[PDB]
């Protein structure tokens, strides 16, 4: 479950 | 001159927001809630009640019943 | 001259707010809650009254059930 | 001249905060809560009254009930 | 379960 | 469960 967010 | 007089608002008012990433995972999981400035309400009961040289009476009920047989 | 009489509010308001990034993992978990600016409101009972010169009442009631036979 | 009578607020009110990061893991957990200016409310009973020259009354209750029978 | 948010 | 952020 590799939830990654990259703004 | 303004008046509010017997109202009721229930929900959200949302002015000029931002959001910008709301990433969720559920896995393997009974419940849930991801809530982002939002409102999510549930079994609620709410009264407001003024008189004035007069007789108000309310009665007010909410069942909320959730069963999961597995 | 305002008034409020008798009013009432449930939920959220949001005026000019910013949230950039809000993740979440639930992974073999019951109950999750992830909340950032919001209302999450869930079995509540709530009575505001004003009387003048006058008679009032309420009776109010709220059963939130919930069963998950596994 | 402004009154407030008889009114009643359930949740959140939020006016121009910021949330940069929240970030959250619930692994093998029964209850998690990750809560960010936010209101998380279950199970409440609030009553606000006021009586002037007059005769007021209420009953209120709220039963919130959670079985989990694994 | 891979969410890969990326402005 | 890698929830990585990175702004």
């Amino acid at each position: 479950x590799x939830x990654x967010v990259x703004x | 001159g303004k008046t509010k007089e017997g109202v009721l608002y229930v929900g959200s008012k949302t002015k000029e927001g931002v959001v910008h990433g709301v990433a969720t995972v559920a896995e393997k999981t009974k419940e849930q809630v991801t809530n982002v400035g939002g409102a999510v309400v549930t079994g609620v009961t709410a009264v407001a009640q003024k008189t004035v040289e007069g007789a108000g009476s309310i009665a007010a009920a909410t069942g909320f019943v959730k069963k999961d047989q597995l």
